[PDB]
């Protein structure tokens, strides 16, 4: 394949006060993500400025895919890349229980039932992150194609890996949709927090860009 | 591989809903507020009559669609608040797969009903902001760019329908178990279709996903009109937050 599962395979593992807490993770794994996009075959190989403009579109929906997945072994809660959990009771109280329900049934529990496996997480992180919808982007078509190519990759995967399991390849997208709802639902809060304890890459990010065009060299 | 006769059954279901939903929708073309026509007055009122105009065409995509999901196989065996959770939410993003079915790139004009044809500019006078406008026909571009016949966009819109993520949703898995088959005929449909295009159907599921941000761009819309004391219909008030709708589906 020109779009390797197995090389996205790699680039997932070579990565291993409630609002406060979920802050302070974000911009801790913002460095770890610049390291994760290098190591998706032919993401370096794009102009730097669109290297730059797809992190900031999809590295919202990028670490709520992978706090998620990374969660699926806890009960009631999601699990920080700080070690730190966060259940129910807490998100309540602080205001952010809605969104924190919808994370746990439409993403956590899904990927524990089908036990989505770290593969079928990088395809889908390597969807999201090749999106040519992205505004300012220098070669739109050049991103679609890639995009494309991890469509092909996957499902062949899931073809080979799960042959009994017909309808795998479909129920992996289908979580794209609600994915992109929650997330815009979380850039919400993440805005809401901004206006009102707030760290360094996490602000360049909610900001309308040094720190990311410094780590991507 | 192959298509069940069960499946292309319903396909054949599908397609017709739609037709038979068209054609009732065009009864209601002379009903509609004429768009206003020659030099605008000095009181101002052509805007207001270009707007109520817009407003009046979608009210009839809303009952063209409620006409539409009654028809689908299942939806009907739901429970009456989740019918309305999954129409309210889904209704704009429809709403904007048929603006684009209705869309010509070489005049770039959209055409509601019969015949009555509009520009982004057109867009632009009758209230909407430019923020929606463009978004709404780069949509259409890229459906255009897709090729989607009279089926393809029939299970599409029904795979849209049941989405069991929508807010309010009371019995979500009876939601994503309605939808799977229709994900599945879907699949085999398009497959046979084209079969060298074997990316076709993965590139239809993700136009769900950019449903979700133009829906979202449509809420910055309705926060643009209030801002501008633009009042939408009651329908459209309930419908996107700003009685009815549940009883277009008890008749
Ligand atoms: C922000 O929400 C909003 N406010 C005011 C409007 F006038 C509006 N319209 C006016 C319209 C007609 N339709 C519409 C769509 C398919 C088919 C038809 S039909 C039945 O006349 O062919 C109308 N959809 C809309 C929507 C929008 C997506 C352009 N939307």
């Amino acid at each position: 394949e020109e779009m390797p599962v197995d090389r996205i395979l790699e680039a997932e593992l070579a990565v291993e006060d409630p609002v406060t807490n979920i802050c302070q993770a974000a911009d801790k794994q913002l460095f770890t993500l610049v390291e994760w996009a290098k190591r998706i075959p032919h993401f370096s190989s794009l102009p730097l400025d669109d290297q730059v403009i797809l992190l900031r579109a999809g590295w919202n929906e990028l670490l709520i895919a992978s706090f998620s997945h990374r969660s699926i072994d806890v009960r009631d809660g999601i699990l920080l890349a700080t070690g730190l959990h966060v259940h129910r009771n807490s998100a309540h109280s602080a205001g952010v229980g809605a969104i924190f329900d919808r994370v746990l049934t439409e993403l956590v529990s899904k990927m524990r039932d089908m036990r989505m496996d770290k593969t079928e997480l990088g395809c889908l992180r390597a969807i999201i992150l090749f999106n040519p919808d992205a505004k300012g982007l220098s070669n739109p078509s050049e991103v679609e194609v890639l995009r494309e190519k991890v469509y092909a990759s996957l499902e062949t995967y899931c073809k080979q890996k799960y042959p009994e399991q017909q309808g795998r390849f479909a129920k992996l997208l289908l979580r794209l949709p609600a994915l992109r709802s929650i997330g815009l639902k979380c850039l919400e809060h993440l805005f809401f927090f901004k206006l009102i304890p707030i760290d360094t890459f996490l602000m360049e990010m909610l900001e309308a860009h040094k720190i990311l065009h410094r780590l991507l060299q | 591989v192959q298509l069940t006769a069960a499946q292309e059954l319903m396909i054949q279901q599908l397609v017709a809903a739609q037709l038979q939903c068209n054609k009732r929708s065009f009864s209601d073309q002379p009903k509609v507020t004429p768009w206003p026509l020659g030099a605008d007055p000095a009181s101002g009122s052509a805007s207001q009559q270009r707007f109520a105009h817009f407003t009046e065409l979608a009210i009839i995509s809303v009952q063209e669609i409620v006409d539409f999901a009654k028809q689908v196989p299942g939806f009907l065996q739901l429970g009456r608040e989740d019918q309305i959770a999954l129409l309210k939410a889904s209704t704009i993003e429809i709403m904007l797969l048929e603006t684009a079915r209705r869309y010509n790139h070489e005049t770039e004009c959209i055409t509601f009903l019969k015949d009555f044809t509009y520009s982004k500019d057109d867009f632009h006078r009758a209230g909407l902001q430019v923020e929606f406008i463009n978004p709404i026909f780069e949509f259409s571009r890229a459906m255009r760019r897709l090729g989607l016949d009279d089926a393809e966009y029939a299970l599409l819109i029904a795979i849209n329908i049941f989405s069991a993520d929508r807010p309010n949703v009371q019995e979500p898995g009876r939601v994503e178990a309605l939808q799977q088959p229709y994900v599945e005929a879907l699949l085999s449909y398009t497959r046979i279709k084209r079969p060298q295009d074997q990316l076709r159907f993965p590139r239809m599921l993700m136009k769900l996903v950019s449903l979700r941000t133009l829906s979202s761009v449509h809420s910055e819309q309705v926060f643009a009109l209030r801002l501008q004391d633009k009042k939408l219909p009651p329908l459209l008030s309930e419908i996107w937050d700003v009685k009815i709708l549940h009883r277009l589906l008890q008749d």
